[PDB]
């Protein structure tokens, strides 16, 4: 059968701004074919790893939803987007489930998301309570209580803003040039899936 | 909840919003140091403004987590690190005025322009217009007039505002805990808390004179050799018995004796080891320098040089339109930015300083992954020694054959050695008696052991005693001698070149040991041995994390530093030397013998 309506990748990998890590976007894509291959056969993407599925695979299995979650981290926090792994970003920003089926797709951004006077509209969470639940988002600013003194509201001593702005220049190392990382959560739910890949004739 | 804790989420606020006003600042400072407009110096003064307010606001957040509560060692020394006052305990007025007095004596130093009297209507400055005098000049008045010039009126206006700056610096010293401004440099060397690898502030002075006294045969024979070679310069003005003539060590104070090799040469009819004229006729240029200087880095098994590094590095001269500092600075600007500023030309010296500045560059590289506060060497010393080990290995023969520089049939014969070996005693060991002698007096100086009124009648005492250099006519206390150096007029310590000097060469045995080679220890090339570099990294990966004595322990197996290497590198000269001064008078009297 001839094949149309193909799924909204294009306003994910191709959006003109991308989402902070503290307030990471969520798009749920359902009733369309996804074409994986588009995205296998690019030569743009600098982290491609795949955890509990394979690539080749992915366009002849079909699924119920998937979830593309959308942020922008730095070059040396792209290891910690992986089950298992501890840092700022698994513990205060994004967690990632061990059982988790999906691909991990990042790449460098130096291009846009850096300027000459420093780019500080990125924000990471850096100070949270406890650690954070697969695929939580907190986008709270309340301020961290690190010491039993009552904070009071303001930001003073032993009381700090857990948001904490980032900085991207364009003469950055590579290990701290922003990163634009998208994650595709591939889940099978008892309703029947959708969302599946093309079929070749 | 704990204190511990809380230092600790401190710290991780202090090094993500230090990180990126230091990224700032060191960009700043950057941007005047490629570009020298006005502009430029006020974006530089802002940013440097807003980093030393944070500083100081930082300070005083981190003074409240007291220290003996924290057990963590490197939580205890970032917050060692912060809690210093540093001049923020001494008066607003004192520090305004001990502010003022190091800008005038850096004005003094940087714009000081001395000639000839009776003929004023033009000025010579100190570079480049009197160190070329001071090199290359055979004229004895010429040199003693310039000399006694630049003494003259650099020490008479330097005089009074040493006087207030020891003063000063001793007050502030006090108000921090310690003893003097001598304690406050020597605190640099100090471990605390580390069971077995303690170092106290009062043993660096014992280890010094401990070492100097195992230095002192090698060079009361060298310095015997340099004597005897200018009385075959200067006739009548060398005595036999006597010092060294002052003005007549082919520097303005004697720091270097590297310029004294024409006339101190072994085998003058004996080639040289010059490659300058081979990269010219194979059009070398600075970027095949430093891609040469990778490739050696790489061939130890260090990581490359990033993409930033070859954009942003400004490798050549700008032009006559654009103004930069000509000096060799290797820039870690934060953020994974690594630079080196020279203005590179195709010679043999330009071809050494490229690899002692990637050799800086490496080793800042290396620590990256430390927190901000610990991103340092883990003393003075360490840091222009990882550099000065890549110069050693460099200019080694083997290193020269094996990239093409040299003939493949070049002999290397003992006596060419033997005046290499010379040249590299005239740069390093002639630095060693009068580094640990300014250093001594200075010292003595914080310390009170010298009254003002009795400080040249000592210093020259010294200069006979140690370093066996006789000042060519009596100077009273209207002079200031020692302030005439860059180092000492600018707040500097001065001791780092001595730490250097030893750390050189036992980090030199370490590798060599590592590499397997099986010859002298000058003829010794680190390349294609990947535990050589492994070996390297091990310290250079550690920073200021750990105590120096550990990263020691870690490179020779020693605890302490050691003299023993650079006698090891210097043995054939030794014996060479010994064989050489058997008529004539090795040491020296520290009577008026030669002329005053
Ligand atoms: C996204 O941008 C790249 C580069 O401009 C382009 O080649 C690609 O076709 C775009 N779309 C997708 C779905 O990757
Ligand atoms: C140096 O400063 C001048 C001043 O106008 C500017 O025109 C030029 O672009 C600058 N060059 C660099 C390399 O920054
Ligand atoms: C000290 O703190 C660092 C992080 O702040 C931690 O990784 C390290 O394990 C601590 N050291 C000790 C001995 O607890
Ligand atoms: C720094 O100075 C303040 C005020 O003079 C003092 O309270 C503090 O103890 C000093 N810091 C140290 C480490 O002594
Ligand atoms: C640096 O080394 C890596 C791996 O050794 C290599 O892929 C890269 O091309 C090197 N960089 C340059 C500029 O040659
Ligand atoms: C160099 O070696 C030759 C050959 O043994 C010897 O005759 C000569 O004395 C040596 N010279 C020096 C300075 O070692
Ligand atoms: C080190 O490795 C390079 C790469 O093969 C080689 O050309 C060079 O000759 C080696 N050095 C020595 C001393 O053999």
């Amino acid at each position: 059968p001839n094949i149309t309506n193909l799924c909204p990748f294009g306003e994910v990998f191709n959006a003109t701004r991308f989402a902070s890590v503290y307030a990471w976007n969520r798009k749920r894509i359902s009733n369309c074919v996804a074409d994986y291959s588009v995205l296998y056969n690019s030569a743009s993407f600098s982290t491609f790893k795949c955890y509990g599925v394979s690539p080749t695979k992915l366009n002849d299995l079909c699924f119920t939803n998937v979830y593309a979650d959308s942020f922008v981290i730095r070059g040396d926090e792209v290891r910690q987007i992986a089950p298992g792994q501890t840092g700022k970003i698994a513990d205060y920003n994004y967690k990632l489930p061990d059982d988790f089926t999906g691909c991990v797709i990042a790449w460098n951004s130096n291009n846009l998301d850096s300027k000459v006077g420093g780019n500080y509209n990125y924000r990471y969470r850096l100070f949270r309570k406890s650690n954070l639940k697969p695929f939580e988002r907190d986008i709270s600013t309340e301020i961290y209580q690190a010491g039993s003194k009552p904070c009071n509201g303001v930001e003073g001593f032993n009381c700090y803003f857990p948001l904490q702005s980032y900085g991207f220049q364009p003469t950055n190392g590579v290990g701290y040039q922003p990163y634009r990382v998208v994650v595709l959560s591939f889940e099978l739910l008892h309703a029947p899936a959708t969302v599946c890949g093309p079929k070749k004739s | 909840s704990t204190i511990e804790e809380q230092a600790k989420t401190f710290l991780d606020k202090f090094n993500h919003e230090a990180e990126d006003l230091f990224y700032q600042s060191s960009l700043a400072s950057w941007n005047y140091n490629t570009n020298i407009t006005e502009e430029n110096v006020q974006n530089m003064n802002n940013a440097g403004d807003k980093w030393s307010a944070f500083l100081k606001e930082q300070s005083t957040l981190a003074q409240m987590y007291p220290l003996q509560e924290i057990q963590n060692l490197t939580v205890k020394l970032q917050l060692q690190a912060l809690q210093q006052n540093g001049s923020s305990v001494l008066s607003e007025d004192k520090s305004k005025r001990l502010n003022t007095i190091l800008n005038t004596m850096s004005t003094i130093y940087s714009t000081g322009k001395v000639c000839n009297p009776d003929n004023p209507q033009e000025c010579l400055l100190l570079e480049p217009g009197l160190n070329e005098i001071m090199a290359n000049s055979l004229d004895y008045n010429e040199r003693l007039w310039a000399w006694e010039s630049w003494r003259s009126e650099v020490g008479k206006q330097l005089r009074p505002l040493y006087e207030e700056y020891v003063v000063l610096k001793n007050e502030m010293a006090r108000a921090n805990h310690y003893e003097d401004y001598g304690d406050y440099w020597r605190g640099d060397y100090e471990v605390n808390g580390v069971d077995g690898y303690d170092y106290s502030r009062g043993q660096l002075i014992e280890d010094v004179e401990h070492t100097f006294e195992e230095i002192k045969p090698l060079y009361e024979h060298l310095h015997a050799y340099v004597r005897a070679k200018l009385m075959n310069a200067y006739p009548s003005y060398i005595s036999p018995i006597g010092c060294l003539p002052a003005h007549l060590l082919g520097d303005m104070w004697g720091r270097f004796w590297t310029n004294l090799y024409s006339l101190t040469v072994p085998f003058g009819q004996k080639p040289n080891i010059d490659v300058t004229d081979a990269m010219v006729d194979q059009a070398w240029d600075a970027q095949r320098i430093f891609k040469e200087a990778e490739k050696f880095f790489v061939s130890v098994g260090l990581p490359n040089m990033t993409q930033g590094f070859w954009e942003n590095s400004m490798l050549t001269d700008p032009g006559n339109v654009q103004k930069a500092v000509c000096h060799p600075t290797a820039w870690d600007l934060g953020k994974g930015d690594f630079r080196i500023l020279m203005c590179t030309k195709v010679t043999m010296d330009d071809f050494l300083t490229a690899h002692h500045e990637m050799g800086h560059i490496q080793y800042d590289m290396a620590y990256a992954a430390q927190p901000f506060l610990l991103r340092n060497g883990a003393n003075e010393g360490f840091h222009e020694a990882v550099g000065e080990i890549m110069s050693l290995s460099a200019a080694t023969p083997k290193h020269l054959k094996s990239i093409g520089l040299l003939s493949p049939d070049f002999q290397e014969d003992n006596e060419t050695e033997i005046n290499f070996l010379l040249k590299q005693a005239l740069t390093i060991v002639g630095t060693l008696p009068f580094t640990y002698m300014l250093e001594k007096w200075r010292w003595m100086v914080f310390k009170g052991e010298i009254p003002k009124d009795q400080w040249m009648k000592k210093w020259w005492e010294m200069k006979r005693e140690i370093v066996g250099v006789v000042e060519p006519v009596p100077h009273d206390e209207t002079y200031c001698d020692p302030a005439s150096l860059f180092h000492v007029s600018n707040d500097y310590s001065f001791i780092r070149y001595y730490t250097r000097t030893l750390y050189q060469f036992q980090f030199q045995e370490a590798l060599c040991q590592a590499a397997k080679h099986e010859g002298p220890l000058h003829k010794c090339d680190i390349s294609n041995s990947t535990e050589a570099g492994q070996k390297l990294f091990n310290m250079l990966r550690l920073g200021k994390s750990e105590p120096w004595t550990l990263a020691l322990e870690n490179v020779v197996g020693a605890k302490n530093m050691n003299v023993r290497p650079l006698l090891n590198y210097f043995e054939p000269l030794f014996t060479w030397l010994k064989d050489q001064n058997k008529n004539s008078f090795v040491g020296w009297s520290t009577d008026w013998s030669p002329y005053a």
